[PDB]
């Protein structure tokens, strides 16, 4: 019964061989692994380049010095990492791509402004809980279940359209992106498109995202006609996002939320599942909707309770929230201008009194 | 001052081959030969250092592989003095590097004297030689 | 006594298995380790062939050069513009290369055939059939070839889908062409972008070309003066010089896109350029109803999901606005806790789809 003992005790050294034999085999390249790669790597930084072919082993790239080179697709790189529009550690002299280079000091377009999923609630600007539901209906509910890629805002901000976005950006916990249409209107052909393209990816990098467009009517113009030479941008940049909207539906990670006082053009694109689905108002909220904001404003002032919001709220009229706060910060200001640390109705009526128009 | 360098065209072409393809890099490695009395720079051989992903340097010299060879070369019966330094200097008449100098300079230490061989493998290919 | 049998195999099994565990990596890395020997290779697209060998290839990275072939070189294939790998030293061909002269998926945008066949957007059926017999068949029925086919009417009625419905059934590669971006401020960039739509596609044929809502680089321009309109007229003429020029559509077909056709060059509207001018109206009530039980009912839905009352509450819904009957109720599906759209989901949607519009 003890034979297979010896027998497989005799296999063991012959067994031991292979691994041990390989442990020899191991080191061998492990060096040349390291050695070259080590030799090889890296410089800070390389010129990067953009692939064309990925036959199956073939790639050409064109440098950050603008130089087209073929190479058999190099070792440190992967065919999926391999791609046009790419950062690559590339031996410049050899035009040998050394490294792939990742998302990196790559342009975020410093001009572009990202607010990642800012924690905000719907108690930011009060009395807007109306479309705060429509938000949830167009954003939260589409997000958390399985749908639009975003909703069309309209209505004057200062009502905190952005806040409700950023509320949704906390609420859905989706990446908020407010990128100024000031950045999107371009002297360069389809650059805002590129900007929308970067923002598309860069925010989708951070998706779930709520992309917050500032006054869509900036790029909300395709005009009517064949004159598009003069402004392609406002059109084409818009057209860029549209096809990026036309590019998904079921992504509720991306929420493209276009804020206007009111949007200009309206396309079944502009209200669409997969494009902006929901045209969403943010008018200057009602009187004690604003007292609700005036609350949020008269909130953090130390006060004597002369305050009566509704009087303020009726005597003030149609404030985008901060005008109440204009009233309010005046009130606080006027509270010391009334000598009080307490901020009172008079402070606020003098917050009214500083001309509210 | 009028000094007699002597090359194995083998080593010459060996370098060339190595150097011709070496573009961009200056090719690097041993230079096998001796000095017969003075003036006399003999070359039987040479060889690539393997690619330097660190490029030509006093550092990128690895004397491991030489010995490996040199052994196998000693095994081959192949043995010489390492007589200096030969690299591929694209579009370079000029001079190679003070580095390369220092590189060599560190190394010609190991001899009475050495070389750093200028090569433009570009300008070499002309049907005449550049070196 | 016999516990060793394990400890034999135990080691062994792993060991004998651990063999190629360690092992495979070497070669792969070794390949890389080797791939590092390999070095990059300069590129050009021949600026021209002086003689069979003699090439002006302006460096794809830089200026013009007098260069020869090298080897594995077809001085035949070698021509002006021919993409070639070039030498760092010999400065000649290191290889001949298949060209991509144009962001075939960006400036050009290429898709093999189309997503859906004709039918799903049925209720657009007028252009379902008639186009195919003027598009797909005359391909397979080369006995004119179709010059162009001009889509117009509201998009995304299936209009958006119609172009690909055309592409799907044919076998061609649908190539989307947006308008404005093709005219860069320069000459022939348009043509360049367009002629690769000619080059790649006619090389890649069968290819559907789709020129998106083009009043920008085409059509009747601004004053038909110079806004860069002359760049636009170029494009307008480029297609003209492709279409009223002898470039045919052999298997590479061109789907024109506009919402309204009359915003375009009448010379384009002529045969030799446009063989077809495609209205694409809304889905009818039944046009919806057909599209409905296609575009909507295919979304997971109850029988309870109210089929025609949606269609009845569906008023002038496009193929997508049909899907909104589904999808706006996909909210209420999601909201009624449905993956399967239910009547409650539904008629909320179709009203919601018919609330904002007709």
């Amino acid at each position: 019964m003890a034979t297979l003992e010896e027998l497989d005790a005799q296999t063991l050294p012959g067994d031991d061989e292979l691994d041990q034999e390989i442990l020899n085999l191991s080191t061998q390249e492990l060096q040349t692994r390291a050695k070259l790669l080590d030799k090889n790597n890296r410089q800070l930084p390389y010129l990067v380049a953009n692939v064309v072919e990925v036959v199956g082993k073939a790639a050409v790239v064109k440098t950050s010095s603008r130089q087209t080179v073929f190479l058999p697709m190099v070792g440190l790189v992967d065919p999926d990492k391999l791609k046009p529009n790419d950062l690559v550690g590339v031996n410049k002299d050899s035009y040998l791509i050394l490294d792939t280079l990742p998302s990196e000091f790559d342009s975020r377009v410093k001009a572009m402004e990202v607010d990642e999923k800012p924690t905000e609630t719907y108690s930011d600007v009060g009395g807007l809980d109306k479309q705060i539901e429509e938000l949830v209906e167009a954003i939260v509910l589409p997000m958390k279940r399985a749908a639009p890629k975003g909703a069309l805002m309209y209505g004057p901000p200062g009502t905190g359209k952005t806040l409700l976005a950023r509320a949704c950006a906390a609420q859905t916990n989706a990446t908020f992106l407010k990128l100024a249409a000031p950045q999107l209107v371009q002297m360069y052909i389809g650059e805002g498109a590129k900007l929308v393209r970067d923002a598309f990816a860069l925010a989708k990098e951070k998706a779930p995202t709520i992309i917050f467009i500032d006054e869509l009517d900036a790029i909300g113009t395709k005009r009517f006609d064949s004159e598009k030479s003069g402004d392609r941008e406002v059109q084409r940049t818009m057209l860029e996002l549209l096809n990026q909207l036309d590019g998904f539906s079921s992504d509720d990670r991306v929420k493209v939320l276009a804020a206007t006082n009111r949007v200009d053009v309206l396309d079944p694109a502009l209200l669409r599942s997969g494009r902006l689905d929901r045209k969403i108002e943010f008018p200057l909220p009602s009187e004690d909707s604003r007292a609700q904001i005036l609350q949020i404003h008269s909130r953090k002032m130390t006060t004597d309770d002369d305050i009566n919001w509704q009087e303020l709220a009726r005597s003030t009229d149609e404030f985008n929230g901060a005008q109440l706060k204009a009233v309010t910060v005046e009130a606080g200001m006027i509270a010391l201008r009334n000598g009080q640390s307490s901020v009172k109705h008079e402070d606020f009526v003098e917050g009214i009194s500083e001309v509210q128009a | 001052t009028k000094e007699t360098v002597y090359i194995s065209s083998i080593a010459l072409l060996k370098m060339l081959k190595h150097g011709r393809a070496g573009v961009p890099m200056e090719v690097m490695g041993l230079m096998l030969g001796e000095f017969v009395d003075d003036y006399t720079v003999n070359v039987v051989d040479v060889f690539a250092m393997p690619q330097s992903g660190t490029g030509v340097s006093v550092e990128a010299v690895d004397d491991v592989f030489q010995a490996k060879m040199m052994d196998m070369l000693k095994q081959t019966g192949r043995d010489q003095m390492v007589v200096g330094w030969y690299h591929s200097h694209p579009g370079f008449g000029c001079w190679l590097s003070s580095v390369d100098v220092n590189t060599q300079k560190s190394f010609e230490q190991l001899n009475s004297r050495a070389v750093a061989v200028v090569v433009d493998p570009i300008q070499s290919v002309k049907g005449k030689v550049v070196i | 006594k016999l516990l060793e049998h394990r400890r034999y195999d135990d080691q062994l099994k792993q060991r004998r298995q651990n063999i190629r565990d360690l092992e495979k990596l070497y070669d792969k890395t070794e390949n890389d380790i080797k791939a590092l020997q390999s070095i990059g290779q300069l590129i050009g697209e021949v600026m021209k062939e002086l003689s069979e060998e003699k090439y002006i290839v302006k460096a794809s990275s830089g200026p013009r050069y007098i260069v020869g072939v090298r080897n594995s070189v077809d001085r035949s294939k070698l021509k002006k513009g021919v993409r070639v790998t070039l030498d760092i030293t010999t400065l000649t061909i290191m290889r001949i290369l298949p060209r991509e002269t144009d962001p075939l998926v960006y400036n050009m945008t290429s898709f093999e055939q189309g997503e859906i066949t004709f039918d799903g957007i049925g209720g657009l059926t007028e252009q379902i059939r008639e186009l195919r017999e003027v598009i797909e068949l005359p391909l397979k029925n080369p006995e004119k070839p179709p010059k162009g086919v001009l889509l117009y009417g509201p998009p995304g009625t299936g209009k958006t889908l119609l172009a690909k419905a055309v592409a799907a059934t044919i076998g061609a590669n649908f190539i989307f062409s947006p308008a404005s971006g093709i005219v860069d401020k320069y000459i022939g960039e348009s043509a360049r972008i367009i002629r690769e739509m000619f080059a790649y596609a006619k090389e890649h044929e069968p290819c559907i070309i789709f020129m998106d809502e083009v009043d920008a680089i085409g059509g009747r321009r601004f004053s038909e003066g110079t806004s860069a309109d002359r760049e636009i007229q170029r494009t307008l003429m480029e297609l003209l010089t492709q279409m009223d020029g002898f470039d045919n559509l052999g298997q590479t077909k061109i789907i024109m896109a506009t919402n309204r056709p009359d915003t375009l060059d009448p010379a384009l509207l002529r045969p030799g350029r446009l063989d077809r001018k495609v209205e694409i109206p809304l889905p009818n009530e039944a046009g919806r109803l057909e599209i409905f039980k296609i575009h909507t009912a295919k979304v997971k839905k109850t029988g309870e999901f109210d089929f025609e009352a949606a269609v009845k509450m569906s008023d002038g819904f496009n193929g997508a606005d049909i899907r909104n009957c589904a999808t706006e109720a996909g909210f209420f599906a999601i909201r009624d806790d449905r993956d399967h759209i239910n009547p409650d989901d539904l008629m909320k949607a179709v009203r919601k789809v018919a609330e904002v519009k007709k």
